């Protein structure tokens, strides 16, 4: 299928209407970031030749 | 099949037709002794960086 980018949402704009929230939600979300790699070393002579 | 390593007793049970053993990286880590049919575990000699 041809993918859909998202649901249509026509915001009810006018020149004298405002939307004010009457409530709120406390949202907690995760963000995962890699920090470090595995530290490796090579004995180059031993790898190439043994 | 020659190499350098530390030969130690092993709990691995080879099938009777197998002689050598390899790990996921295809390096010989276990060998069956041809004289006495006992499986010997090969550990590389403990190298390191100074
Ligand atoms: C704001 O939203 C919260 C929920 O996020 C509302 O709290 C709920 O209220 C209903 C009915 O009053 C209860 O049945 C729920 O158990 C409540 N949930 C929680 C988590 O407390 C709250 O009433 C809303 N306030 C306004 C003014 O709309
Ligand atoms: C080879 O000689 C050893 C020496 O004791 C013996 O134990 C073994 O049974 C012989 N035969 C084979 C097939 O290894």
């Amino acid at each position: 299928y041809t993918m859909s980018l998202g649901a249509e949402n026509s915001v009810a704009y006018s020149n004298n209407s405002i939307a004010i929230p009457t409530n709120f939600t406390i949202s907690v979300t995760t963000e995962i970031l890699p920090v470090s790699m595995t530290k490796t070393s090579v004995d180059c002579t031993m790898y190439i030749c043994g | 099949l020659t190499g350098t390593g530390v030969l130690t007793e092993s709990n691995k049970k080879f099938l009777p037709f197998q002689q050598f053993g390899r790990d996921i990286a295809d390096t010989t880590d276990a060998v069956r002794d041809p004289q006495t049919l006992e499986i010997l575990d090969i550990t590389p000699c403990s190298f390191g960086g100074v």
